[PDB]
């Protein structure tokens, strides 16, 4: 089966992320990163306030269906 | 409403 995660950008973009529960969240981060055409070191993914690691997974973070993910941008200074 | 669709590839 597939899980649908709600990733929203600060611009108000909602992406229909069709991913599984065992698929690494790292791939998810890169996907949106490439989608908008930005660098992975430029954006920060937060799940329920907690930052998502490259070793994290939906099944690990106990992410349920229709779970929301916030994407912040790295401060320049 | 702005919607962007992303499909993920999962390795078996």
């Amino acid at each position: 089966d597939h899980i649908n995660l709600k990733v929203a950008g600060q611009d108000g973009s909602v992406v229909q992320f069709k991913i599984k529960r065992h698929t690494p969240l790292s791939k998810l981060m890169k996907a949106y990163c490439e989608r908008q055409g930005l660098s992975m070191r430029q954006i920060r993914f937060r799940f329920d306030g907690q930052p998502i690691n490259e070793t994290d997974t939906p099944a690990q973070l106990e992410m349920e269906d229709e779970d929301t993910i916030d994407v912040f941008q790295q401060q320049t200074g | 409403n702005n919607r962007d669709p992303i499909v993920i590839s999962d390795s078996p």
